[PDB]
């Protein structure tokens, strides 16, 4: 599983506030001030219980 | 009923037979519909590997302690 900073959300928030994003670099986009707001993302996969059996029998 | 074959068998004595199982035969069964198969107005009999397949399917499909007959 992974947890990360949401880059696209931060970019959209900065664009909405009106900051000029073309001059700054990616590290500066990541570490820019956002004013009491945090954006994150994560990936998980959820297990399920076993409820069916498929048997392939040879001869 | 006279010979004593536990130490060794007499050289003239011939063994009656060798013990082997007969050819396994079973009434044919279809698996997509769960029925016996009728052929020319009678039950169709298959043998050997297909009969073993039928027996294996029936054995897997049943529960262990559920039925009093078994």
């Amino acid at each position: 599983s992974t947890v990360e900073i949401d880059f696209e959300a931060q970019k959209s928030y900065l664009k909405s506030k009106g900051v000029d994003l073309s001059y700054m670099t990616l590290q500066e986009i990541k570490e820019a001030n956002t004013g009491s707001k945090v954006f994150l993302k994560a990936k998980i996969k959820v297990l399920d219980a076993m409820e069916d059996i498929d048997l392939s029998i040879e001869i | 009923s006279t010979i004593f074959p536990f130490i060794g068998v007499p050289e003239d004595y011939i063994l009656p037979k060798t013990e082997e199982l007969p050819i396994f035969r079973e009434v044919a069964w279809d698996f997509e519909k769960d029925e016996p198969i009728l052929e020319k107005g009678d039950f169709k009999i298959i043998e050997k590997k297909e009969a073993l397949k039928v027996w294996i399917y029936k054995c897997i499909k049943t529960n262990r302690y559920e039925h009093e007959i078994y």
